[PDB]
RNA sequence: UACCUGGUUGAUCCUGCCAGUAGUCAUAUGCUUGUCUCAAAGAUUAAGCCAUGCAUGUGUAAGUAUGAACAAAUUCAGACUGUGAAACUGCGAAUGGCUCAUUAAAUCAGUUAUAGUUUGUUUGAUGGUAUCUACUACUCGGAUAACCGUAGUAAUUCUAGAGCU
RNA sequence: UGAUUCAUGAUAACUCGACGGAUCGCACGGCCGCCGGCGACGCAUCAUUCAAAUUUCUGCCCUAUCAACUUUCGAUGGUAGGAUAGUGGCCUACCAUGGUGGUGACGGGUGACGGAGAAUUAGGGUUCGAUUCCGGAGAGGGAGCCUGAGAAACGGCUACCACAUCCAAGGAAGGCAGCAGGCGCGCAAAUUACCCAAUCCUGACACGGGGAGGUAGUGACAAUAAAUAACAAUACCGGCUGGUAAUUGGAAUGAGUACAAUCUAAAUCCCUUAACGAGGAUCCAUUGGAGGGCAAGUCUGGUGCCAGCAGCC
RNA sequence: CCCGUCGCUCCUACCGAUUGAAUGAUCCGGUGAAAUGUUCGGAUCGCGCG
């Protein structure tokens, strides 16, 4: 027996059933370009997560209103959606979960947030800044654009303290140019 | 197999031990002793996993070989010694006395007890019969044998045993109206009072127990341990007093505590 | 550029005659703190007469940088450490010397000596 | 998470299949392959055959030291009481690892029984008459290992005598 | 106890009974030599624990081009014995003729170990399950057996069969479906490495040992995150606003490299980080396609039912 | 538009002397290693015995 064998893993996306739907392709390209995604796999992963959440909500809504399982899991799901900013306090019913779109999840990406608060001139600039270790959520440097920012952590986004845009120690290019200009 | 198995795979360890899936390929196999393998808590788990005195298997062995841990007032140096329900675990160096009791979720909990409360334990009688020379005796479910027992004591009763003298100082007859704790099944760790007993010839007997909050549950006779006469247990119960809380109320309490 | 040391899960282990805790190291300016400096800082903080009784191990630097976590042990005296600590940890502190050996060579020598009986068995394993 | 599209005709509506589309903790192969974290891996055909190495040994204050073993002491007495190799004694090697050939009410799953048996060990209790006229119980007897010294054989933890304890 | 002439007691005897301590370590004490503590190991009985053996009911794929099968020589049952740890045709003697079967016996096939489970998911279903957990079986094929609490053991023995090493030719030694590794087979699968540091097992044992197990090597089986560029000036275009440019400009950074520390049983990797590391950012993205299904050219050259393409048309 | 013999190439199975061959499992009868139990036997070893 190899103990590593007991670790489990799972897939995070599925390929489209019909590869060459023109309307689907146009919509997907529009979303990818708007949010600066690297490929269709990221969009399909977000769609997979949204489908899972919507299926859970739909399953719960089938149960009786007084069912303890429905109460427990619905509260858990609503709290989860509220923590990540998907739903507003007024949106306090499982029904509003079914009205969630891929755009709602995409708007919670660290890349989209970094672009929106004004730390980047463009969504692609936000991507390159994040992957280059210039952004931190709290006191932790984050380099994953897919990072889903919670409501509480949204206001803590700032430049990394060890980066040129957040502290001192300019980049290697600037240091090299300064050294060259010293002569 | 051609004989006794000496190993226990970690996935095959009882779930109430709460062993990590990726901690290793093996779990401590309980040794022979007063308690069954599936219904025990080896000293290695208590000292390492629970009390965290030892960070490793070797540290557990080192601690135990100093003769620092006592079970039922007797020093035990066996790491896989099966310590089970109602047993007393004492560490004189740290002035710690523990009693092994089931929590509402059915897992062994090291319940800290006072010095006076650490001098006795409860036992459940299996049967009473005549030994050699006609000497009557009874045996408990923790492997103990006592000669010349009180004639009133009978099977399924609870006896208060003084560890210092190894003598029965009191006993409780199994009857309706007694507070009991369930020691097996899905209701293990719950505490309530017996309401009625159903007896079926050539079959297990069913016991109906009512929780302090009015909740009702039933279990087999072999899963019921009497804790006192009437409604007052003879020993201090762990936190929760054997009251099983639904997941909804548990979540409500957790959310209230968060704020 | 000043390093800070904090302990979180403190426990006084009387059975093993030591103190066990988690170490949190804040080093915003420098890449890391070596175990020797951490040992000296712990000795200063806890007023340890003999720094040789302090053991620190299992260190991990956080992804962002400027912070690290680990585990530390402070024994009441050097003899308790020598009596309870693993050999490799003692070697790391210089209290013990590493002995060079090869397990395969030991196995082969044992197997060779298996075939010889008596006092000559001692040199039989050499071959 | 209740979905279809091309193909028989000059055209039509059908039956009906072929083809396509998607999936496999599904194998293999082709081309390509920068980084991080996980992770299967001589099952399928041959339970076919195997060079070489390793995979089972084991010592506490608490069974047995006179190594002609080492060390510290003893100026005089001392059976031995520091380490102890080797060897006898005891225990283990029936666990673990590997594979799926045989096997179709058989194995096996759930559920039963032993008032139909065995069970080193652990835990708790329990041990009363032996010589009776021999007449050690303030303690019985004979060996053997290591050791030592005569060896046999091409050869093996192959093996014979001899002297101790 | 649901249920036992059961637990258990008493008597008469019986057995040529492996039983009823000729053992060991610490200390060192009270009475007048006698008493005396804490342990170790060991023998026997019961209970308990760790288990096994046998066992009740129900449940398994295809096949009738398998309809009768079992019963001399056990088939079904009874009586009395033997054997067994124990029940039982398990075996023996005698007796009876029974037992199963279209509600599919019996026979055959399976590229059939069973299960927990895996794939796919309206629901119902279909297909898979060698492989890390549970149970069974085997150690080249059979058979027999000693030791032992426990084995019909194979990193135990004995014999035959098949292979097969050494030999001084007289003999002698064998068992990788253990970890590596080799041949063979094939479409088809890795190093003859390090370590007991973790998990646990085992021994007289706190200490030894452990190819169990872990570490590292090979590894595009499978899975996760995620680089290959971002921003301004200028020039073109389309409506201050956007798109393009191997034009200009400075900024950013990790792939790589490497002190150091960290990691680690010791190493290595990861994480952290001095000094380096980008303009055709040569630090150069590929695999398949462009009539329809099905997203994408009635572009240009060659070939001319050839060569070729084309899952289908 | 269409059927068949006949003629050519290739592919797949079918029948078939050879009282065909190999392997596996059962059936009838026979021989039968090794081990175990039993009978006899008594090299030899200790005090007429074991
Ligand atoms: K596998
Ligand atoms: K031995
Ligand atoms: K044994
Ligand atoms: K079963
Ligand atoms: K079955
Ligand atoms: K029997
Ligand atoms: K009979
Ligand atoms: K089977
Ligand atoms: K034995
Ligand atoms: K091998
Ligand atoms: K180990
Ligand atoms: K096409
Ligand atoms: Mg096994
Ligand atoms: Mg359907
Ligand atoms: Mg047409
Ligand atoms: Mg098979
Ligand atoms: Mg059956
Ligand atoms: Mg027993
Ligand atoms: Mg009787
Ligand atoms: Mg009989
Ligand atoms: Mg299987
Ligand atoms: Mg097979
Ligand atoms: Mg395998
Ligand atoms: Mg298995
Ligand atoms: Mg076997
Ligand atoms: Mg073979
Ligand atoms: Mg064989
Ligand atoms: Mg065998
Ligand atoms: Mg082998
Ligand atoms: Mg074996
Ligand atoms: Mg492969
Ligand atoms: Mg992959
Ligand atoms: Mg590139
Ligand atoms: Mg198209």
């Amino acid at each position: 027996v190899h103990v590593a064998f007991y670790r489990n893993y799972g897939k995070t996306f599925k390929k489209p059933r019909r590869p060459y739907e023109k309307e689907r392709l146009d919509a997907e390209l529009k979303l990818v370009g708007e949010y600066g995604l690297r490929c269709k796999r990221e969009l399909w992963r977000v769609q997979y997560a949204l489908s899972r959440i919507r299926n859970a909500a739909r399953m719960l809504l089938t149960l009786d209103e007084k069912d303890p399982r429905r109460i427990f899991e619905g509260e858990a799901l609503l709290r989860r959606m509220n923590r990540y900013g998907l739903l507003d306090e007024s949106q306090n019913k499982l029904d509003y979960v079914l009205s969630l779109t891929v755009e709602n999840f995409l708007e919670r990406r660290l890349q989209t947030l970094v672009f929106k608060t004004g730390m980047a001139k463009s969504i692609h600039h936000a991507r390159v800044l994040i992957r280059q270790r210039h952004i931190r959520v709290g006191r932790q440097v984050v380099n994953v654009p897919s990072f889903m920012v919670r409501l509480d952590s949204q206001k803590h986004i700032d430049f990394s303290l060890i980066s040129p845009f957040g502290g001192g120690r300019p980049g290697r290019v600037k240091r090299k140019n300064q050294k060259a200009a010293a002569k | 197999a051609r004989g006794l198995k000496k190993h226990l795979k970690r996935l095959n360890a009882p779930k109430h031990w709460m062993l990590d899936k990726l901690g290793g390929a093996f779990a401590p196999k309980p040794s022979s002793g007063p308690h069954k393998s599936r219904e025990c808590l080896p000293l290695i788990i208590i000292l390492r996993n629970r009390l965290k005195y030892a960070l490793t298997y070797r540290e557990v062995i080192s601690i135990l070989m100093q003769r620092q841990v006592m079970v039922d007032s007797k020093v035990r140096t066996d790491k896989t010694y099966p310590a089970g329900f109602m047993d007393v675990v004492s560490i004189p160096k740290t002035n710690e006395n523990f009693r092994l009791l089931y929590d509402t979720k059915g897992r062994f909990r090291l319940h800290s007890v006072r010095d006076e409360e650490a001098k006795f334990k409860l036992c459940k009688v299996r049967s009473v019969q005549f030994g050699q020379k006609g000497i009557p005796y009874l045996n408990t479910y923790d492997g103990r044998t006592i000669r010349y027992p009180d004639p009133l004591i009978k099977a399924n009763d609870t006896i208060k045993l003084d560890l210092e003298s190894n003598k029965i100082v009191d006993f409780i007859k199994f009857d309706v109206g007694n507070v009991v704790m369930v020691t097996g099944g899905r209701n293990r760790g719950r505490v309530g009072v017996i309401k009625n007993r159903e007896k079926h010839k050539g079959s297990f007997e069913t016991v109906h127990i009512q929780d302090a909050l009015g909740h009702e549950f039933a279990t087999r006779l072999g899963n019921v341990f009497t804790l006192g006469k009437g409604t007052k247990p003879w020993v201090s119960l762990p936190k929760g007093k054997g009251i099983k809380l639904s997941i909804i109320e548990e979540a409500r309490k957790r959310l209230a505590a968060q704020s | 550029k000043a390093v800070t040391i904090r302990t979180r899960k403190f426990m006084t282990n009387r059975l093993l005659a030591r103190k066990q805790f988690i170490i949190d190291v804040l080093h915003p300016g420098r890449a890391n703190v070596s175990k020797a400096e951490l040992k000296e800082k712990l000795a200063r903080m806890y007023e340890v007469k003999d720094p040789n009784a302090i053991f620190v191990f299992k260190f991990r630097t956080h992804f962002g940088g400027g912070k690290s976590t680990g585990f530390g042990l402070i024994y009441d005296s050097v003899e308790n450490a020598k009596k309870y600590e693993p050999k490799y940890r003692l070697i790391r502190n210089g209290l013990d010397t590493k002995v060079e050996k090869s397990r395969k060579q030991m196995k082969e020598r044992k197997n060779r000596a298996k075939k010889v009986r008596g006092v000559k068995k001692t040199k039989a394993g050499d071959a």
